[PDB]
């Protein structure tokens, strides 16, 4: 299953495709798209963004609290798409 | 070989460092060090902002100019996985798989790349077929059927030494190992290696003797797959300070962040504390190496019984 | 990455052996290996007359401690299949789908188990079609119609190369596939493979567009069936020297095999050739490791301009 | 289909069922016999036996040449049945 995911960058919207066992950052990089990141394991908030529409998984996750999860952050370097769905990058700031 | 003035437990710029001014200090110095490829600097892919390096500069790179200075003055580097500590008595004795090391001081600078056991069944089998160290319990899966979980460089590297023993090495990786450029090609030609490539292993079971098999999952996906298997090696990568193997033997601020003093000193006499294992929130290359100094300083005083701290200055 | 000092195409025990040497050379080398299984010294089952190596050995086994040792001492060891060759210019290219290769020396080292093409119409329709290489082309069969032909181990991971791109892969096998015992279970879960076990490829057809279509056969039976394809990926094992790829650059022995000089060096300055893609008759595993060590020390004299043959004793 | 192949081994004979579509090692291992085999592929000649009597294909064969073939010599492995037939094992070393 392939879900089209949106991302919201700075720079505006680009629409993706990102297999369901496909991590949303790899996906992106593969199509060409230079999005932040550090450690890669969902271990810091580097690749934090903020989720619009739809759903992911983010279950390899390990940094963020469950308020955090509960505002729509997410560690996309680590996060699956479970349905077509929109995020807005670059969103670290905002936890801190 | 084994007996040292100082050991060193982990080879960042915390520790790199600490050993840099020890072994100028005419020291007897040793690092054991797991994997120079794991620790949070060597993942580094660029690093920008440490003063007196500048330009373009990946941390793996920065580390093994810091880890070349440390060996030049006489620091003995050893890859070696340290598994626990005997604190009791004034000589430290430090337990690897490569023997039994003894200091007089001993410094903790094995960072925060450690991840609180998140599977289930993984706190509950461990050391019973659940594992962290190949180089420690491979050997017991000689011709018995294991899995490797992680793709980052300690899990290749965990992974050729249990194809030494094992019968099949599973290795269960949530990206394709196309994703690290070749540099897993000869672990995948190797023909007991089994690749369960963009899988999560979502639960480890067993019996009281312990772990008989995994279940696997692709993300997205409804079915699961048993494996069979006796040992599990976990290689995931996290936040958290690198200090199970201390087996409680210092005490810990709340933060799980191994407590020190004003000099690095832990709170157990001739040990001390460095780097990122501390678990402030000042994560960042030359703080670590600041640690690594200070503590060193310390030691320097310490070990031969000066009257004051000695500056290393004019060389 | 890219460009090295010695580029070697095979990585059996000739290759394996070449690398080891050059290696320890301190020169840069690579080797290219299409499939680590599909060597004739990794099919052998048992090996009980290589020198040195007593016991129960398996001929996989035995290559892994070869590879093993030619990439402790440095040797980048990467899976990519080379299909093309520029041998014009004192820097040698080797064409890959991982990328493009640069060495200043070139090895030849993809020994004799190649099937001169067998069936109707392959020769006909290669590069029309007809193909051996999943990852070279399977980019062209996007949503297109493919057929694999072969049971062994290339076969079953080119077919899964193929399952990324194909409407279906049509897979050809003589018997079935499970007895290669597990190694085809993922593959043959996958929903674009249509499995046509105990089945023999009588023929391929086509156009002057290129093939259109297979002819195929139960054993037997006496009446054909056809199958609209537009790619054949046929993976038989043979005796012959896999020079193909060479496209014709370097002189051939009468009988098939790459033409050497008493120092392994082909035809073309810069050009070794090493084990049993020469085609002598002492197809063994200890006289095509020897190959590679005088090529490897050949190489060695002239990429360093020395005056003399350098040997590789301990110290 | 169905064929009657004597194997005539070093320990004596044997009769077997072969499917026209089975080759002769596959139809014998899974009737209990132990015959030489390396490839498995016709790639070399391990399995080496030789026609006593009726006919074989081994289209699939691909390591002997037209002087041993001529001779009666097959590759088992890779041999269907095509009539009833008799078959010398263990005959590697006479084809050279
Ligand atoms: C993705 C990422 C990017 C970063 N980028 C920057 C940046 O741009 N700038 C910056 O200033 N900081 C950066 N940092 C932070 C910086 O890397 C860390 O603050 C610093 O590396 C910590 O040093 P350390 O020596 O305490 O631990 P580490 O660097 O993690 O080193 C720990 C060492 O201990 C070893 N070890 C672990 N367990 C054992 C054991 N049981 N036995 C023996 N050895 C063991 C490990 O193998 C490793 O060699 C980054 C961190 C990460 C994760
Ligand atoms: C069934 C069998 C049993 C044998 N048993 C024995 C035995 O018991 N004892 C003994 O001494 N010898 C034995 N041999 C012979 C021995 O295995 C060979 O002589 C030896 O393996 C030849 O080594 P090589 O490196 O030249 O070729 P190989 O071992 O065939 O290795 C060639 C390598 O090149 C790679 N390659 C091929 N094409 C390409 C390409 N286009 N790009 C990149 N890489 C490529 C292949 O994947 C392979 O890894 C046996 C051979 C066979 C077939
Ligand atoms: S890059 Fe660190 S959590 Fe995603
Ligand atoms: S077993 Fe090798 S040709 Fe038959």
């Amino acid at each position: 299953a392939t879900y089209k995911v949106t991302l919201v960058t700075p720079s505006g919207k680009k629409e993706i495709d990102c297999p369901s066992d496909e991590y949303i950052l790899d996906a992106a990089e593969r199509q060409g798209l230079d999005l932040p990141f550090s450690c890669r394991a969902g271990a810091c908030s580097t690749c934090a963004g903020k989720m619009v529409s739809g759903t992911i998984d983010q279950g390899d996750q390990s940094f963020l609290d469950d308020d955090q999860i509960a505002a729509g952050y997410v560690l996309t370097c680590v996060a699956y798409p479970t349905s077509n769905c929109s995020i807005e990058t670059h969103k670290e700031d905002e936890l801190y | 070989q084994f007996d040292f003035d100082v050991v060193i437990v982990g080879g960042g710029p915390a520790g790199c460092t600490c050993a840099l001014y020890t072994a100028r200090s005419e020291l007897k110095t040793v690092i054991l060090d797991k994997n120079p490829a794991a620790g949070a600097l060597a993942i580094t892919h660029k690093i920008a902002n440490y003063p007196g390096v500048p330009g373009e500069m990946s941390g793996d790179h920065l580390l093994e100019v810091m880890r070349d200075q440390a060996v030049e003055f006489g620091t003995v580097y050893r890859r070696a996985q340290v598994y626990g500590l005997d604190l009791s008595e004034p000589v430290k004795k430090v337990y690897t798989p490569e023997g039994i090391f003894t200091g007089r001081a001993l410094v903790l600078a094995t960072g925060a790349m450690g991840r609180i056991a998140s599977i289930p069944g993984e706190a509950e089998y461990l050391g019973r077929g659940v594992s962290y160290c190949a180089t420690c319990d491979g050997a017991f899966y000689r011709n018995r059927e294991v899995v490797v979980v992680g793709l980052n460089p300690e899990a290749v590297e965990e992974a050729q030494v249990l194809t030494k023993f094992a019968s099949t090495v599973h290795w269960i990786t949530p990206k394709d190992p196309h994703t690290l450029d070749g540099h897993a090609d000869e672990l995948l030609a190797h023909p007991s290696v089994k690749l369960w490539e963009k899988t999560r292993l979502i639960r480890i079971k067993g019996e009281e003797a312990g772990v008989t098999a995994v279940e696997v999952r692709h993300p997205g996906e409804s079915d699961s797959q048993e494996l069979l298997a006796e040992g599990v090696f976990v290689y995931l990568q996290g936040s958290k300070p690198i200090t199970d193997f201390v087996a409680g033997q210092v005490e810990m601020k709340p933060d799980g962040g191994v407590w020190v003093d004003e000099m690095m000193q832990t709170s157990v006499p001739g040990v001390w504390g460095i780097g990122d294992i501390r678990n402030t929130p000042f994560k960042q290359a030359v703080v670590a190496a600041g640690d690594g100094c200070i503590a060193a300083m310390a030691i320097d005083r310490f070990l031969n019984s000066r009257k004051a701290i000695k500056p290393d200055w004019a060389h």
